[PDB]
């Protein structure tokens, strides 16, 4: 009932018996014959790239709104699936982000779980465009705001429009989970590749983007650490690639 | 008792989250370590311990 | 699109007890809402959104 | 393990699965050929009357004593069954009372919940008669007190005594239940018809008293919420009747 | 799996279900016909002396150090068995000691619970030796020290090592168990007879001490009750004896 995952010769995480949401209801799977357009073979580096990449972990205090990690730039350092995003020219990888969260029994709180598959942000100025320096960091997550961003080419970075324009409690459409800190701990989707080519360069394409959002906000008493740390581990799955040229950049 | 520097290997340890407690329970803590062998282990060519350096008989 | 007044229904709650907490835990707490369809629902005779106000073309 | 119970087209109440009273060890029935003497049919009310009346949550203080219902008359208003007590001249039911409190793990106290059927009380002062307005109100509790009551047609309500001149122990002759806050939460007696005649008029006669006393007080730090509610749902059992004719009153 | 155990027609002791360490994979047993030298047989007292003697409780606060009680002599008025290391001459015997805590959950520590055969102990006070009055009490606890003792004929109560020279971290050689209070709350060995002959008389060899050592210091906040009460409860196992005669002393 504390079953431990090892991934890869350098992974352990030790993690309970609880519920997984699986994509729009497909496992992630290798390419087959009549999928593919091009010229080569995919040549997948399985014997290397499976494992788990612990981000830093975020600290849930009690006025935070939200984070997002745009994908797979969020794996641009972490070894070398990183790497192989260097040292080739199309790429395409399904993931499966776990998210936990260490908090007591007399902490309260509710996340929002979300793969917000092409989700393209607008930008807090109109009749402006975004940088690529405002939409992700290369690791770090970017927070959400309760107020309005009033940047010239920043992302309008307010909570309940989800930077995309839209309501924040009809995120639900995509992939999601709930951790209700009173009954729920941790989170795990297993997103598929999706795109409508079968193979893109990522770099400039942001595949999904992971949002994680406080609906009901943390409360504590005086006793209590003032913040719950949440620790999301992304593991991808059957990447396969094509391309093999030097790096650029580099 | 040869000490090659980078040849052994190193286990470190970093924060994640941090440490949640509800109001009432203690906010620091504390991690114990146990060390040992397994069954693939073995030794071989024995000598005398390093930590013993007395060596005339007592009295 | 129609509001017939008294003719829907009324989803209220009511406290029964109150919220009993122990010396630790924060005394006020937090109800979300879900709503979806079931799987009878049906719909009939399209017509436009009435959220959508704006009718010129863009640019 | 959290089954839900829907009795009639109204009624949800969530529940785990705990242990049950019944009776005296009988359930409740419908009244066979060779039980009556009135001169007609029953014709019993089961589409309609069967479903749960969650009455209004008493709050379990630190100075408190106890509460005490009378039934049938605990029901007077409470939709349609308070109707069958004005359109009809007997009437026969079991009843099914679930009594559960909302406590946390930091909060420690016990109650005794008994169902004493004819619970007769005797008055503050001797040589005197009570009223049928300080025997019980008509969905509301009377609460015990710990010192002595001193009126002239009032309840000797002190509570060592249970209003009826006997040992507070010694009220566990009576189907009862402990709702210890340590381990147990709710409490559930399924109480049957009791009397000397098959059917009797419920606007005279007291079937039963439902009494809540705490033995061990409550007790709680200084973070904790004050009050441990109390909520009490009767749904009747196998309710039929005799004699249809206008309200009265009215 | 709140099972009570009945020893003896005196005893009851209500445990859960844990784990035990039995000896070094012996179970106490009866001598044989080919292991002792006496030239008499054992007339074992099982009628009257396999019992639970719960000894007094300690209280773990949080600048406490340790605990040993020596063995045999901390059952010299105990009952029964105190009776029979008065009017025997030979003696042997395996013991059951179980130790457990009543703590909450916001209480943390970790104790070390060993048996350590043939415990001989250091003096304070080199080129001297000690008493028989400081290495153990016949039935309360002796304290380790977190400073150093400076005494002349004291035992060398210095805690991280152990009153034996070694390192404390290296009594983990030994039957051992522990009690962490975050998953643990019991602990349970099972010691055999372990001599370099068949039988001992019991008043001047000392078989085990039983050492509890905090390894993690016991931290509450300020609503806790500030110490934990840790309780012991040795039960003897197979005991026999040989030389019946008078008591000496007294």
């Amino acid at each position: 009932r504390v079953r431990s995952i090892t991934l890869g010769n350098s992974t352990i995480t030790t993690q309970e018996c609880a519920n997984v949401v699986v994509g729009y209801g497909v496992w992630p799977s290798y390419l087959q014959d009549n999928e593919a357009t091009a010229e080569d073979q995919p040549t997948q580096p399985d014997v290397a790239t499976c494992r788990f990449y612990t981000l830093d972990s975020i600290q849930w205090q009690k006025e935070s709104d939200g984070w997002w990690w745009k994908f797979p730039e969020a794996l641009k350092n972490m070894g070398l699936f990183g790497q192989n995003m260097e040292y080739h020219y199309l790429g395409r990888s399904g993931y499966t982000i776990h998210v936990q969260c260490n908090a007591s029994k007399f902490h309260q709180g509710c996340l929002l779980v979300v793969c917000v598959p092409e989700a393209e942000m607008g930008c807090s100025d109109v009749e402006r465009e975004v940088v690529a320096a405002s939409l992700s960091s290369e690791d770090t997550a970017k927070s959400f705001s309760r107020t309005e961003s009033n940047g010239q080419h920043t992302v309008q970075t307010v909570v309940y429009n989800a930077g995309m324009g839209v309501g924040v409690g009809n995120l639900t459409i995509f992939p999601h989970q709930w951790i209700n800190l009173r009954t729920n701990n941790s989170a795990t989707i297993v997103m598929p590749y999706i795109n409508s080519v079968p193979m893109d360069n990522m770099f400039r394409h942001y595949n999904f983007t992971l949002m994680i959002i406080p609906f009901a906000k943390l409360e504590y008493t005086e006793q209590a650490s003032n913040y719950v740390p949440i620790t999301v581990t992304v593991a991808p799955m059957c990447a396969e690639y094509n391309g093999l040229r030097l790096a650029s950049h580099q | 008792q040869q000490d090659e520097y980078t040849s052994a290997g190193y286990v470190t340890c970093w924060y994640q989250t941090g440490l949640i407690v509800p109001p009432g329970a203690p906010p620091s803590c504390t991690i114990l370590c146990f060390a040992s062998a397994c069954n693939d282990f073995s030794v071989r060519n024995l000598r005398d311990t390093p930590f013993i350096e007395q060596t005339q008989l007592l009295q």
